[PDB]
RNA sequence: UUCCGUUAACGAACGAGACCUCAGCCUGCUAACUAGCUAUGCGGAGCCCUCCGCAGCUAGCUUCUUAGAGGGACUAUC
RNA sequence: UGUAUUCAACGAGUAUAUAGCCUUGGCCGACAGGCCCGGGUAAUCUUGGAAUUUCAUCGUGAUGGGGAUAGAUCAUUGCAAUUGGUCUUCAACGAGGAAUGCCUAGUAAGCGCGAGUCAUCACUCGCGUUGACUACGUCCCUGCCCUUUGUACACACCG
C-alpha cells in the first residue's frame, strides 16, 4: 500500500490541480475556492462561484463530478461534486480579481473598472482594500498604479490570516496586465466575516 | 616604578578609541593626582605600574 | 509583646502559617516561594502555594496552590495524601470542616467549594479567605461585602454590607460566635454571627493581612501595613528594602505567643 | 587543603611579589583554584570576567594554537601537567610559582600608539605574557625534536636568555624611543 | 571478591584474554595472516604479528558487552577513517571476511552461537571462561 | 532511599537512581574509577573529593548515561551525582545537612547545581557556519 | 474482546486534539477502558529551495516546513461499538483508521 | 518616527513594535504494549551480594523519551 | 602509521513483478563484489547507530607528512564507460609579495552525519561533536542615518 507521506503530498498536489483546473473553467462565473472532505465511502469536492445560477446550468456539475471520478481514477459512486454561493463576494479576494479582469475585458477604463470594485468592497464592508495594476495601460513604457485606501497592515504573522490577496495576468490587445487585489478583514468572532481572532494591535475594554 | 590606582575614568579615546585616559593617584604618595591613558581594559579601583611618573595629558585627549 | 527570634530559610512570600490544635511543635509554613516547610520540606505541586492548614489530629497538612488544585499531605512522609483538583481558577484560601472531614476552598472562580477528604462527593456554591466556624460559613467578596451561608442546604444566610474597602480575609471566634473583616479602609468591621448585625469598628488605617481572635485572652491582632494593632474585645490597641509588609498572623495556641509570616522569610514570634 | 591541582599541587605556597596584579590571577588559596584547567564556564559574558578564571585555565587555552590544535582542549591540560611535572621535578619548587613567575617577568609594561607611548593594563599585561609564551612555545616546538611539554618547560624556566623577555625587551625598546 | 568484565578495564583485559588465547593452543589460523589489510581503506597491514589473536579477543569481549550483531556490524564498528587523497576523508568499513572466518571459528571454540534473533550470542562457557580470567586480574 | 536524579549538559544525560548500600559507585554498570578518559576522570570526582565519601559511604550510586559528546557526558554525570546527592538527605534524611552540601557545591562552582543552557543554535542560509559567510570577491 | 486500534493522522494540532478528546470521551460513555490518548512522535517534512526562477543575483533559499501529527488510540472492545462511536461527525483536516489489535 | 515632553498644530494611516516558529526551565498536570524507569519471579556466572537476559495482558510509575494543554520574565524588589 | 576504550542529532527508506527503496542475518569472496533467509509502506526493521582517548614503530631527513601523475589489474552502475577494490609510480609543496574575505559565544575554528543532486558519480541546505583568544570601544578607514551650511550639479561629483 501506499505510505502516509506520499498520499499526503499526492492530494495537496491533487487540491492544487483541482484548483488550476476549475479556475480555468469558470471564468464566466467566478470561481472563488473549493472545499474537499473525506466521509465514509464519500470524497465531497464543493465548488464555490459568485454566480451560482449559471454553474448549475445540473446536468454539467454531473459532468463535472464524473471528472474527477474517471481523470483520476476515483471510484464511482464516491465522489460528489456540487456548487455554491459565495457569502460575500466583495470580501473574496479572486472574486473582484477576475471582476475587475472582465470589467476591464469588456471594454471598460482600466481606472473607472478599479473605481468600482474599490466601492464594492467597501460595500461589502472591508476595513481597507488596495489595488495594483502593473504593465503598459496606453503607452509602451509600463507603469505601476495603485489605489488603496483603509486599514492596509504589510509585515507579521497577521498578513497571512488577516487579509485575502489575489494575484491575475489578464491577456489585453497589447499584452498582459498584472492586476493585485487586498482586502483587510475585521475581527468576527464568529469567523463568517473573516478571521476567528483580534489583531494584537486591537484590544478591548470592558468598561468598571 | 611609581605603582598608580586608577581614580576615575575619562572614556575611550584616541583615533580608534583604543587608548582609555584615566586619572590615577600614587600608592606612595596619596595626595598627588596625575593623568595618563592606558591600553586594554582598565576599571576603578584597580592599580596599575608605570616607568616615568612625570609625563602629563590632557582632558578628552 | 517582645522579640524572640528571626528566621531566614525562605526565599520568597510565606502567606500561611498552620499550627496544630494540639500545640505540637509540628507547625506548616505554606509560601508562595513554590515550596512549604514544616517546623520536612514539601514541594509537590508546581505553583505558588498561597494557603495551608493542619488537621485535627496534627498528623496532615493541607495546602492549596495558585495553579488551580489542592492537595493534603502525609507530614511524615512528605507526599500527598490526596489532590483536590477542579479549581479552574486560582485558589486562595483553604480550611477543613467542624469535624475535620470536609474541605472548604475559595478561589478566583467568583464561587466556593466543598470537597470530601475522602469521598467523591463535590459541590460548589473574587472570592477571599474564608474561615468556617467552629456551623455557618463565612465568605469575604469582591464588592466590599461579607457572606454568610447555611451548612445545611448549601444556600446563603446573609450578607453583611458595610465595608468601606476589600475584604481579604474573614475572622471568626474560637467559639463560633464572632465575624471580623477587614481591607483597604483600615476599619476593621466586628459582627455577631447569630443575628448577622453590625456590632462596632475598630481602627487601623491600611490594609490588615490575616485577623487572628485570640482563643483565650479574646483579643483580635490584626497584620496592618502601618503597623500590627491588637485589640482587646476595650476597642483600643492597647507592632513593628524600603516596603515592610506582613503577610499573615497566627495566634499559638497557648496564647503567650504568636508568629508572623513575612515577606523575604523573617518570621517573627512574639511573647 | 582538601583541593589540590591533580591532587598534588598545593596552592597554599604562592604569592603575587606585586600589588599591581593581585586580583587578576586566580592563585589565591581561598577561592578560585581547581582540580584541573578544564572548566565549561562562560567568561567572555562579562567585562573582566576571565579575571575570576584561574590562570592555569587561561594558559592551557591559549595553546589550542594553530587552526590544527583548536578544540583539542584535552591534549593543552595533558600537555600542561607534563610541562608541570617537568618543572617540578627539576626545580624541586611548585610548579604554580614558576607560572607565576613566568607570567609576571613577560609582561610588558609600555606600548605606543597614535605615535606616543603610554602604558599598559593589566589585564591586558597578563593576556599578552600567556600569548607571547605560547606562541614562543610554539615556536620553539615546529620542525624540531622538542615535543610541546618540552619546550613549555624550558620557556617557563626561562622566563621565571627567552623568547618572551626578548619580545618584551623589543617592544619596551619601541615604546621608550617615543 | 570478584572481579568481573565491568570492574576491569578493556585495554588490559583485551591483551591479559589474547595472552589467553595465545597459551590455550586451540584456535587454528588462516593461510593469509600477515598479507591481508584488515580494512581498505588502511595501507599497511597490521605490523603487530600476533594481530589475529588481540582481534580474536576483541570479539571476545565484544560479544560479551553486546549480542546479536551480525557480521555487517562487526565490519561496521571495526570501521574508520579513509582519506581518498586530495579528496575530503570520509567513513570506511572494515574486512568481511576475516571476521566471518574468526566468528565461525568462535562458534567452533563453542564461545558463541547463532540466534533466531540474528547474529552471535555468547555460551554460557564462554562468558564463564572471561569471567574467571576478569577474577584472575 | 531510591531517587531519580537527570543531569542534563548540550545534549547528554545521565540518569542515576540512587539505592541504600554500602556506596558503591558505577557508571552504565561500570566502575566510577574506570571513567575513560582517566585524565579527565577528576572532573567527575569533584562530588566525590569535595564533599567526602563520608557523605556518600551508605548509599550507592549508579548512572547511565545516554547522548552528547564524551566531556558533554563527562559533564552530566558531572552534574547527575550531585543532583542525586542534594535529593539523598532532601528526602530521606533532613534539611540542615543537604542545605549545607548544596551550598558547599554552589560556592564550589555554580554549574554543579544549574545547568549550563548553551545549545547549538541553527546554521543560517547563505553561509558556511553557523555564523560564518562565504569569502566575497568583487571582481 | 477483539481489541481494535484506530489512528489519527492530521496536520493541525488543534482539530485532532478536539476529535480525540471527543473520541476518548465517547468511547468513555460506554464504559469501556482506554489506553491512551497516545501522542505519536510529531513528523516534519522540510524543504528548501531557491525563490529566483534564473539564477541571477545572490541566492536566498526559502526553506518550506510542514507538521504532522499522529494519535493512536487502543480500546478492547467489539469492533462494532468502535464504528458505532466513530460514527459521529467529523472536522476537516483529519483522517480516521481502524484496525484489528 | 520607541517613548516622555516641547509645540501652529490636531487627529490619524503604514513601517518598527506588536505577531508566528524553534530552542532554553518545570521531580506541576494530561498518558503512553510502535517509548521508557524500578522492584520482584525465572534462567547466567562468581544464600546474600556483584551481575546479563527473559516474562509477569497492570508489579507499580511517567522522575528518565515522546506531545499537548499550561506556567515561568514583567525589569519587580536593592 | 599500526593496535585497543567508545559518546550524537537531523532526515530518509519499497510497484513485490524472485526483486526497483532502507536494508537485518547466514554463507562465499583478501578487498571490491555475489547467493540464501527475510523485516519495514514505518517511534516497530535499517537505527544494536569521527576528530578525541591508553599503547608502540617512526626521529626532524622533502621522511612512513604529502600523493599530484602514470601503468598493470577486478568488479559494480548504466542498453551502451561513471565510479569503486590490489600493487607498483611517488610531482609541486619546508606557512606563501602587493592585495584580500569571515567572525564576539557553545560563537570562530576542527571533525563527521543526513538530504537535494542520482541508472552511476559530492557543491548547496540542515544536523551533531570538541571547543577557545581578544573585544564589549570608536567613527580613524569603508559606509549608513539625521541637523546646520555651501553650490554655477539636477543624466544630480563617474557632475
Ligand atoms: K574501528
Ligand atoms: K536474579
Ligand atoms: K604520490
Ligand atoms: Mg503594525
Ligand atoms: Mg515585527
Ligand atoms: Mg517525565
Ligand atoms: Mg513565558
Ligand atoms: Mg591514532
Ligand atoms: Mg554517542
Ligand atoms: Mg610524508
Ligand atoms: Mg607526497
Ligand atoms: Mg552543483
Amino acid at each position: 500500500q501506499i505510505s502516509k507521506k506520499k498520499k499526503f503530498v499526492s492530494d495537496g498536489v491533487f487540491y492544487a490541480e483541482l484548483n488550476e483546473m476549475l479556475t480555468r473553467e469558470l471564468a464566466e462565473d467566478g470561481y472563488s475556492g473549493v472545499e474537499v472532505r473525506v466521509t465514509p465511502m464519500r470524497t465531497e469536492i464543493i465548488i464555490r462561484a459568485t454566480r451560482t445560477q449559471n454553474v448549475l446550468g445540473g446536468r454539467r456539475i454531473r459532468e463535472l463530478t464524473s471528472v474527477v471520478q474517471k481523470r483520476f481514477n476515483f471510484p464511482e459512486n464516491g465522489v460528489e461534486l456540487y456548487a455554491e454561493k459565495v457569502v460575500n463576494r466583495g470580501l473574496c479576494a479572486i472574486a473582484q480579481a477576475e471582476s475587475l479582469r472582465y470589467k476591464l475585458l469588456g471594454g471598460l477604463a482600466v481606472r473607472r473598472a478599479c473605481y468600482g470594485v474599490l466601492r464594492f468592497v467597501m460595500e461589502s464592508g472591508a476595513k481597507g482594500c488596495e489595488v495594483i495594476v502593473s504593465g503598459k495601460l496606453r503607452a509602451q513604457r509600463a507603469k505601476s498604479m495603485k489605489f488603496k485606501d483603509g486599514y492596509m497592515i504589510s509585515s507579521g504573522q497577521p498578513v497571512n490570516e488577516y487579509i485575502d490577496a489575489a494575484v491575475r495576468h489578464v491577456l489585453l490587445r497589447q499584452g498582459v496586465l498584472g492586476i493585485k487585489v487586498k482586502i483587510m478583514l475585521d475581527w468576527d468572532p464568529k469567523g463568517k466575516l473573516g478571521p476567528t481572532t483580534p489583531l494584537p494591535d486591537l484590544v478591548t475594554i470592558h468598561p468598571p | 616604578v611609581k605603582l598608580a590606582v586608577v581614580v576615575k575614568v575619562m572614556g575611550r579615546t584616541g583615533s580608534r578609541g583604543q587608548v582609555t585616559q584615566v586619572r590615577v593617584k600614587f600608592l606612595d604618595d596619596q595626595n598627588r593626582l596625575i593623568m595618563r591613558n592606558v591600553k586594554g581594559p582598565v576599571r576603578e579601583g584597580d592599580i596599575l605600574t608605570l616607568l616615568e611618573s612625570e609625563r602629563e595629558a590632557r582632558r578628552l585627549r | 509583646l517582645a522579640l524572640v527570634g528571626t528566621m531566614r530559610g525562605h526565599n520568597d512570600v510565606v502567606t500561611a502559617i498552620a499550627a496544630p490544635i494540639d500545640n505540637s511543635p509540628y507547625i506548616v509554613s505554606g509560601s508562595r516561594d513554590k515550596s512549604l516547610l514544616v517546623w520536612r520540606r514539601l514541594t509537590g505541586h508546581g505553583h505558588f502555594v498561597q494557603d495551608v492548614v493542619i488537621s485535627s489530629d496534627g498528623q496532615f497538612a493541607l495546602s492549596g496552590s495558585w495553579d488551580g488544585e489542592l492537595r493534603l499531605w502525609d507530614l511524615s512522609t512528605g507526599l500527598t495524601t490526596r489532590r483536590f483538583v477542579g479549581h479552574t481558577k486560582d485558589v486562595i484560601s483553604v480550611a477543613f470542616s467542624v469535624d475535620n472531614r470536609q474541605i472548604v476552598s475559595a478561589s478566583r472562580d467568583n464561587t466556593i467549594k466543598l470537597w470530601n477528604t475522602l469521598g467523591e462527593c463535590k459541590y460548589t456554591i473574587w472570592v477571599s479567605c474564608v474561615r468556617f466556624s467552629p456551623p455557618t460559613i463565612v465568605s469575604g467578596s469582591w464588592d466590599k461585602t461579607v457572606k454568610v451561608w447555611n451548612l445545611t442546604n448549601c444556600k446563603l444566610r446573609s450578607t453583611l454590607a458595610g465595608h468601606g474597602g476589600y475584604v481579604n480575609a474573614v475572622a471568626v471566634s474560637p467559639d463560633g460566635s464572632l465575624c471580623a473583616s477587614g481591607g483597604k479602609d483600615g476599619v476593621t468591621l466586628l459582627w455577631d454571627l447569630s443575628e448577622g448585625k453590625r456590632l462596632y469598628q475598630l481602627e487601623a488605617g491600611s490594609i490588615i493581612h490575616a485577623l487572628c481572635f485570640s482563643p483565650n485572652r479574646y483579643w483580635l491582632c490584626a497584620a496592618t501595613e502601618e503597623s500590627v494593632k491588637i485589640w482587646d474585645l476595650s476597642k483600643h490597641v492597647v507592632l513593628k528594602n524600603q516596603m515592610l509588609y506582613c503577610t499573615s498572623l497566627s495566634w499559638s495556641a497557648d496564647g503567650s505567643t504568636l508568629y508572623t509570616g513575612y515577606t523575604d522569610g523573617t518570621i517573627r514570634v512574639f511573647k | 587543603g582538601d583541593v589540590k591541582l591533580f591532587n598534588r599541587w598545593t596552592f597554599e605556597d604562592v604569592q603575587v611579589s606585586d600589588i599591581s596584579l593581585n586580583d587578576y590571577l586566580a592563585v589565591t588559596s581561598m577561592k578560585h583554584y581547581t582540580f584541573l584547567p578544564h572548566s565549561a564556564g562562560r567568561y567572555s559574558a562579562k567585562r573582566f570576567r576571565k579575571a575570576q578564571c584561574p590562570i592555569i585555565e587561561r594558559l592551557t587555552n591559549s595553546l589550542m594554537m594553530h587552526g590544527r590544535n583548536n578544540g583539542k582542549k584535552i591534549m593543552a591540560v595533558r600537555i600542561i601537567k607534563h610541562t608541570m611535572e617537568i618543572i617540578h621535578l627539576l626545580t624541586d619548587a611548585n610548579p604554580i610559582q614558576i607560572i607565576v613567575d613566568a607570567i609576571i617577568n613577560s609582561g610588558p609594561r609600555e606600548d605606543a600608539t597614535r605615535r606616543q607611548a603610554v602604558d599598559i593594563s593589566p589585564l591586558r599585561r597578563v593576556n599578552q605574557a600567556i600569548y607571547l609564551l605560547t606562541t614562543g612555545a610554539r615556536e620553539s616546538a615546529f620542525r624540531n625534536v622538542k615535543t610541546i611539554a618540552e619546550c613549555l618547560a624550558d620557556e617557563l624556566i626561562n622566563a621565571a636568555n627567552s623568547y618572551a623577555i626578548k619580545k618584551k625587551d623589543e617592544i619596551e625598546r619601541v615604546a621608550k624611543a617615543n | 571478591t570478584a572481579r568481573t568484565v565491568k570492574d576491569v578495564n578493556p585495554h588490559e583485559f583485551v591483551k591479559a584474554y589474547s595472552a589467553h588465547l595465545k597459551r590455550s593452543g586451540k584456535m587454528e589460523l588462516p593461510e593469509w595472516v600477515d598479507i591481508v589489510k584488515t580494512a581498505r581503506f588502511k595501507e599497511l597491514p597490521p605490523s603487530d604479528a600476533d594481530w589475529y589473536y588481540i582481534r580474536a579477543a576483541s570479539m571476545a569481549r565484544k560479544i560479551y558487552l553486546r549480542q546479536g550483531i551480525g557480521i555487517g556490524g562487526f565490519q561496521k564498528i571495526y570501521g574508520g577513517r579513509q582519506r581518498n587523497g586530495s579528496r575530503p576523508p570520509h567513513f570506511c568499513k572494515s574486512s568481511g571476511a576475516v571476521s566471518r572466518n574468526i566468528l565461525q571459528e568462535l562458534q567452533k571454540m563453542g564461545i558463541i552461537d547463532v540466534d533466531p534473533k540474528g547474529g552471535r550470542l555468547i555460551t554460557s562457557q564462554g562468558r564463564r571462561d572471561l569471567d574467571q580470567v576478569a577474577g584472575t586480574v | 532511599g531510591t531517587v531519580q536524579c537527570f543531569g542534563r549538559k548540550k545534549t547528554a544525560v545521565a540518569v542515576a537512581y540512587c539505592k541504600p548500600g554500602r556506596g558503591l559507585i558505577k557508571v552504565n554498570g561500570a566502575p566510577i574509577e574506570l571513567i575513560r578518559p582517566e585524565m579527565l576522570r577528576l572532573k567527575a570526582f569533584e562530588p566525590i573529593l569535595l564533599a567526602g565519601r563520608s557523605r556518600f559511604k551508605d548509599i550507592d550510586m549508579r548512572i547511565r548515561v545516554r547522548g552528547g559528546g564524551k566531556t558533554s557526558q563527562i559533564y552530566s554525570i558531572r552534574q547527575a551525582i550531585a543532583k542525586s546527592l542534594v535529593a539523598y538527605y532532601q528526602k530521606y534524611v533532613d534539611e540542615a545537612a543537604k542545605k549545607e552540601v548544596k551550598e558547599i557545591f554552589a560556592r564550589y562552582d555554580r554549574t554543579l547545581l544549574v545547568a549550563d543552557p548553551r545549545r547549538c543554535e541553527p546554521k543560517k542560509f547563505g553561509g558556511r557556519g553557523a555564523r560564518a559567510r562565504f569569502q566575497k570577491s568583487y571582481r | 474482546q477483539h481489541r481494535i486500534r484506530i489512528t489519527l493522522s492530521s496536520k493541525s494540532v488543534k482539530n485532532l486534539e478536539k476529535v480525540c478528546s471527543d473520541l476518548v470521551r465517547g468511547a468513555k460513555d460506554k464504559l469501556l477502558r482506554v489506553k491512551g490518548p497516545v501522542r505519536m512522535p510529531t513528523k516534519v517534512l522540510n524543504i528548501t529551495t531557491r525563490k529566483s526562477p534564473c539564477g541571477e543575483g545572490t541566492n536566498t533559499w526559502d526553506r518550506f516546513e510542514m507538521r504532522v501529527h499522529k494519535r493512536v488510540i487502543d480500546l478492547v472492545s467489539s469492533p462494532d461499538v468502535v464504528k458505532q462511536i466513530t460514527s459521529i461527525t467529523i472536522e476537516p483536516g483529519v483522517e480516521v483508521e481502524v484496525t484489528i489489535s
